Formats: structure tokens, sequence, C-alpha cells
């Protein structure tokens, strides 16, 4: 839960920098490091209004299977 | 101002994009 | 009259020069009505336009165009109107002028943004024509005083060299720098060449009769350009000008990162320094919220 | 004397409509998600 | 002064072309140099408004004589041409412009034509221009499209007899470009039609004079022939070929129905 | 021609149909048609369905009322009938072509 939110602000405001973190973070099996990629997508995109980060975080929210 | 709306524009059609797209997959899964 | 062009098209493939450029000064008269029997023989009136030695080619590219504009292939149409080259006067009102204006600029943009992100090595060069009418279109906003649209155009199409002329040229030159900085800062996506467009627009600000050193500051936090701060830091307490470096100094310890005022520092090392330095690392800023 | 004032014209308005035909499409699409 | 020298070259054109004995080179150089003179004279002028009559008559004559002898050396481009300024010079300004006495003939050339090359798409079309008096009435239109409804409907008997009732010396020419198509296509018939005919038998059916021009024709089209003097027609053998099922395409139409039963979520 | 407003497009497709009507009477139908393309190019160039859809028809009638079938084959060829079009308009058009 920690390293979570320590990931994502490693890459804090890396707009597309972050993205191999990302799709790393994002199809990993533990719940708690997908969690991390949503941060990481929140911190690497913050208030840049990417639609890309925005489309990717609409599909997580509407089809995961951890609710955290 | 025409550039700054049709810039405005252009975000808001992507925008609508990306919300018909959401809206499409929460259908999905909300059949599930 | 003239309800079909049959005969006007069966005046394209004879063997007399005079003919063809007969034929093509009557088909541009009705081209406008009669595109749809041209639309089948657009092969025979472009292989004129092939054909160097012909005389009225560029005509022959003109009038293709025209068809091409009827027929919605709008990237043929600009294409022949590029090759029909003087002939596509752009001072005429004509709707298929502005019409191809439009494809022409559009394209443009797209080969220029396209441009912008590939290697140097691999930028696809752009057709002369397609950039002089660009250029053109480029002074008809500048002729009309539409400073604000052709920073628009020059925006979209990746071209800080008419960006910076518009801003210079317009009589408000501080109103239009603003609307730049906005237009920058709220729709440029790119990054790097939003990093160009701040590089330019500090460009400006630094030429300006009385340098307003707190948007340089500013684009230069966007830039993350230390050694550029502090220069200017320095130089303005060279100048004595203090008061507005100490502004400078506040506003850098609100909206900077640590990091970057790091540096700052550093470069400021390498008195009134001191003070600059004490500002910058920040204490007293917290020493008056504190306080309120 | 206006400049590629038209262009921008026939650009915003080329975006409107888009804009209209998918913000009535995203409503359609909102009200069976909701239903 | 353009007009009066346009107007006595076309009557140098005229009367070289009226002789009996007509020089073509002659006459096509003319024609070409008389289409210089005219596209200084408003050569099918675009909306054509009360502007000087002579022109437009003049050029209509002009155009009327050189589709006349592009016919006369046998080629296909050059009347085609001629033909579709000709129209031009019919219909457009036909307000001003009196009726030709040649129109109806030159019309109904082209309409033969047209049946020659087989664009009878474009035949009716043409047809359709006409007023619907002169198809059932006028004989240089009467011929051409009863000539079409005979090739249509499968009468071509009557469509070889439509030689020798040509409403004009002039269609001549395209009437033999039909009938080569006619007798192979009479041939089609026979293969599919008549299982097995005699070799003699087909000599009224294929129209050939000669018997020795039966020898060179089946060859050409490799009948079989039989030592009975019967030409052997045995290829209905090829049937629709119901034998394979199209397992492929009937699959492809319920995965379609699939498709529209559930896909539609 | 001189606006350029959105919804008077809606309005003009009508001011077409009546604009040709009054030539019907006048039988000329030829002066007609050099307006009737331009404005269809016009309301093509500017996405208007309506007026599109209404110009489409009354070219297509005035190349019928003087037997040019080549022409209005051509002009179907080429144009795209708008398919958000009025069905009084659907029903022009279907029958013409």
């Amino acid at each position: 839960r920690g390293l979570a939110v320590g990931i994502a602000l490693v890459m804090y405001g890396r707009m597309e920098e972050a993205d191999a973190l990302i799709e790393s973070l994002c199809r990993d099996k533990d719940p708690i490091l997908r969690r991390s990629g949503m941060y990481t997508v929140a911190m690497a995109y913050c208030g840049s209004g990417n639609n890309k980060a925005i489309r990717r975080l609409l599909h997580v929210a509407v089809s995961d299977v951890n609710d955290d | 101002d025409l550039y700054s709306r049709y810039k405005k524009l252009q975000q808001e059609l992507e925008f609508l994009e990306v919300q018909e797209e959401y809206i499409k997959d929460e259908q999905k899964n909300l059949k599930k | 009259m003239i309800t079909s062009a049959a005969g006007i098209i069966s005046l394209l493939d004879e063997d007399e020069p005079q003919l063809k450029e007969f034929a093509l000064h009557k088909l541009n008269a009705v081209v406008n009505d009669f595109w749809a029997e041209i639309s089948e023989s657009v092969d025979k009136i472009e292989v004129l336009y092939e054909d160097e030695g012909f005389r009225s080619r560029q005509f022959a590219a003109l009038v293709a165009s025209k068809v091409f504009y009827h027929l919605g292939a709008f990237e043929e149409s600009l294409n022949y109107a590029l090759g029909a080259g003087d002939l596509f006067n752009v001072n005429d009102n004509s709707e298929y002028v502005e019409t191809i204006i439009a494809k022409c600029i559009d394209h443009y943009t797209k080969q220029c943004v396209e441009n912008a992100d590939l290697p140097e090595g691999e930028k696809k060069p752009i057709d002369q024509r397609l950039e002089g009418i660009v250029n053109k279109m480029f002074q008809r906003c500048l002729d009309d005083h539409k400073y604000k649209q052709a920073i628009g155009i020059a925006l979209e199409t990746r071209r800080l060299d008419v960006f910076e002329k518009t801003i210079l040229e317009s009589n408000d030159v501080p109103g239009m720098l603003a609307y730049s900085l906005k237009l920058c800062m709220s729709l440029m996506q790119n990054k790097q060449f939003r990093n160009k467009v701040l590089r330019v627009l500090v460009k400006i600000y630094m030429n300006l009769e009385k340098p307003d050193f707190i948007n340089v500051c500013q684009c230069l936090i966007f830039l993350d350009d230390p050694q550029a701060v502090s220069d200017i830091l320095e130089k303005l307490v060279k100048e004595d000008n203090l008061l507005m470096a100490y502004q400078i100094c506040f506003d850098l310890y609100e909206s900077a990162s640590q990091q970057f005022l790091s540096s700052v520092i550093q470069n400021l090392r390498t008195d009134q320094t001191l003070k600059m330095i004490k500002i910058l690392s920040g204490e007293m800023a917290i020493e008056l919220h504190l306080q309120f | 004397g206006s400049g590629l004032r038209q262009y921008y014209l026939s650009k915003i308005e080329e975006l409107q409509l888009i804009v209209n035909d998918k913000s009535q499409n995203l409503r359609r699409l909102q009200a069976q998600r909701n239903e | 002064a353009v007009l009066q020298a346009a107007t006595g070259m076309y009557e140098q054109l005229k009367g070289e072309w009226n002789r009996k004995s007509p020089n073509l080179s002659k006459c096509g150089e003319e024609l070409g140099r008389l289409k210089l003179v005219l596209l200084e004279l408003n050569f099918l002028p675009t909306t054509g408004t009360k502007l000087t009559k002579q022109q437009l008559i003049l050029a209509r004559d002009i155009l009327e004589i050189g589709a006349q002898w592009s016919i006369l050396r046998k080629d296909i481009p050059s009347f085609e041409r001629y033909m579709a300024q000709l129209k031009c010079y019919y219909f457009d300004y036909k307000e001003q412009l009196p009726e030709s006495a040649y129109m109806h003939q030159l019309l109904g050339l082209n309409l033969l034509f047209l049946l020659s090359q087989n664009r009878v798409a474009e035949f009716h079309t043409e047809l359709e221009r006409l007023p619907a008096k002169d198809i059932q009435t006028n004989v240089y239109i009467k011929h051409p499209v009863s000539l079409e409804q005979y090739l249509m409907e499968g009468s071509y008997n009557k469509v070889f007899l439509a030689k020798g009732n040509i409403p004009a010396e002039s269609y001549t020419f395209f009437i033999d470009i039909l009938l080569d198509t006619i007798r192979d296509e009479i041939a089609g018939c026979i293969e599919k039609a008549y299982e097995k005919i005699l070799f003699t038998e087909a000599t009224r059916i294929l129209f050939f004079n000669t018997p020795k021009k039966m020898t060179d024709y089946a060859k050409k089209r490799g009948w079989v022939l039989g030592p009975n003097n019967y030409y052997s027609f045995a290829s209905q053998q090829q049937k629709p070929e119901d034998t394979t099922i199209p397992s492929t395409e009937l699959a492809k139409q319920v995965i379609e129905y699939a498709r529209q039963l559930e896909m539609i979520v | 021609s001189t606006q350029n407003r959105r919804a008077l497009d809606l309005v003009a497709a009508k001011c077409y149909y009546y604009h040709a009507r009054v030539y019907e009477f006048l039988d000329k139908l030829d002066v007609v048609r050099s307006f009737l393309h331009a404005r269809l190019r016009t309301a093509t160039l500017r996405h208007d369905a309506d007026g599109q859809a209404t110009l489409l028809n009354l070219l297509l009638r005035n190349y019928l009322h003087y037997s040019l079938y080549d022409q209005a084959e051509k002009l179907v060829s080429k144009s795209v009938f708008p398919e958000q079009a009025n069905n009084n308009e659907w029903a022009r058009y279907l029958y013409y072509t």
C-alpha cells in the first residue's frame, strides 16, 4: 500500500514518460500494483487533461475485478 | 477569439468521444 | 444552353494544341455546371497537364482542380491547384478559391505537424507551392490586422517564424503576448513544441522596451532553465532593479520546484545576492505566511 | 477585410455538427446505461 | 470578314464532298483546316444567346459533312467526335437554329453506331433525347430502334434483313459492324439450344453464303463436326454444378445471422 | 445567398423549391440550372443536408424535364444524397433515380 503511492510519486508530472511504467503496473496481477498504476496515471498527468489517461482511468473504473 | 473557440470545440469533440467509449464499456460490464 | 460537354470533351484528344487550349478555355466556363461529365474525362484533361510541352498545362491543372473541387476529392483538387500555379489567384472571392485555400491550409498543417516530431533526417520537404500559398494566406491576415487568427494558424502549422512576426507586428504587443501565453498554456499539449513557443515568447519578452521579466520568469519555470533565470536575476541586481528582482524571487519560490530553486542557488553562488538566496530558499515566504 | 475568418468559421461549424451529433448519441447511450 | 471567308471555305468542302467521287484525304484536310477557322468564330458557343445565326448554321453544316465523311473511310473516333459536336449543335441552339434536314438521318446513324458497339445503355439514353413522335414516325429513327428490338427479342433473321431496307446509304457501314456480332451471337444460341444440328441446316441459321465459309468459322468456334454432317453441341454437362454444396457461403450467411442476433448489443 | 446562417438553410431549401417552381411556369428551367448547381455546391461545402437534398432533387427534375438522362445519371453517380434527409425529399430522389 505504501509502495503503491510511492511508485506513483516517483513519476509525478512526467507526461508520457511514465507510459512504459503505467502499462506495466496496470497489467500486473497484483490489485495493489494496479492501484499504483492508477495513481501513476494521476501523477504523470496532473492537470494535463490528457484524454488518453482519462480513457484508461475510465476503462479501469468500469471494468476491474478489484473495487479498490 | 476564433482560434480559442475552434480549439475548445476540438477538445469538446475528443472529450465526447472519450465519454461515449467509456459509456459503451460501462454498459458491457453492467450487463455482467 | 450547352447542355452537354461531350463535344467540348471531344475537343481534348486532338493533335492540335490550339484545339486543346480552346477546349480548356471553354470547359472552365462550364466546370461549375457540367463537372459531372468531365469527371469521366479527368484522365484526358490531366494528361495535358502531365505533358511539359503543352502551353496551357498549368491551365490544364486549374480546370482539373475545379472538377475535383466539384467532385469532393479535395486532395487531388489541391494538388492540381498547386500544379496550376500563378493561375490560382488567391485574391479571388470565388467559393472554389477559398475552399481550395482551406484544404491547402489543412494539408499543410497536417504535414507540418507530422514533420515537427519527425527527425530532421526524415523530415519530408513540404511542396514549395503549398508553403508559398500558406505564406500568402498569413500575409492576408497580417494586412487585414487579424493578428489573433494568424497566431492561431501559426500555432497549428508549427511555424514559429510567423508566430513571432505576428506578435511583433501587432499594435498591441502586451495583449497579443498575453493571448499567446494563455493559448500556449491552455491548449498546446505537445510540450516540446510548447517549449519552443515558450522560447520564442521569451525571445520577444527580452526585446521589449520595458522587459516584463515576470512573464519571462514564469515561462522559464515552465521551460526548466535555472541558468537563464539566474542570469536574469543577476543582471537585474547589476542593473539596480532590485524591487522587480525581489518580486521575481518571491514568484520563483511560490511556483517552482525545489530542485529548480536549488540549481538557481548554485548558479547564483558561482549582499544583495545573499538576500536573493534567502528569498529563493523560501524561509521568509513561510515567515510571512505563518505570521499572516 | 477578413483573413482566414471564413476558414475559421468553416472549421468551427464542421466541428459543431459532429459535436452535436456525438452529444445526442452520447445522451442516448447514457440513457441506456442509466436504465 | 472571317464569317464570309469561313462560309466560302465551307462551300469549297461542300462542292468537293457532294461530288459523286469525293476525295477523302482532301476533304479531311479541308475539314481539319475548317475547324481551326471555326474556333475563332464561336465554335460551340456556351449558353448561345441571340448571336449571329450564320456561324451556328455554318458550324452545323461543317460538322454534318465531317460526320458523314468519317464513316466513308470507316473509322470510329472521328465519327464519335463529329457526332458529339453535332448533338450539341442539334439540341442546344435549336431555338435559333432551324430544323436541319439531315439531323434525323445523322441521329439515326449515331443510334445505329451505338448498336454496333453494343453500347445499348447509351443507345436508349440518346434515343430518349428525341421526341416520342419521330421515334415511331421518322424512318431514320424507326429503323435503328426496330433493329434494337429485333436484336433484344432474338429476331436475328429480321436483323439480317434490316440491311436491305436501310433508311440511307450512310447507314450501310455500321450495319456490317453489327452483323459480325450477330453471327457470333447466333452460334452462341445454337450451342446452348440445339443439341445437334446438320451442317447445311445452319446455312440459313448462320446466314453463310459459301459452304466454305462454314469451315473457317467452325474451326474458329472449335465445333466438332460429326461424320453425319452433324455438329454435336454436347456441352450442357457443365451444369450449375449442384454436385458441390457451397458450405463456405452458407456458413458465412448463418454466421451473419448469428451476428445480427447477438452482435446488436 | 448573401447570408450564411445555419437554420436559414432549412428555410433556404424551401425557397429553392419555389424558386425553380416559378420558372416551371416560365418554362425556361435552363437559367435555373446554373443557380441550382452553384447553390448545390455551396450547400455541400456547408454540410447542409436539407438544402443539398432539395437542390439535388430540383437538379434531377430539371435534367429530366429536358430528357437529359445522361446528365442526371452522372449527377447521381458523383453526388451523395443526404442520409438524414426529409421523407418528402427521399421520395423525389428515389423516383428520379
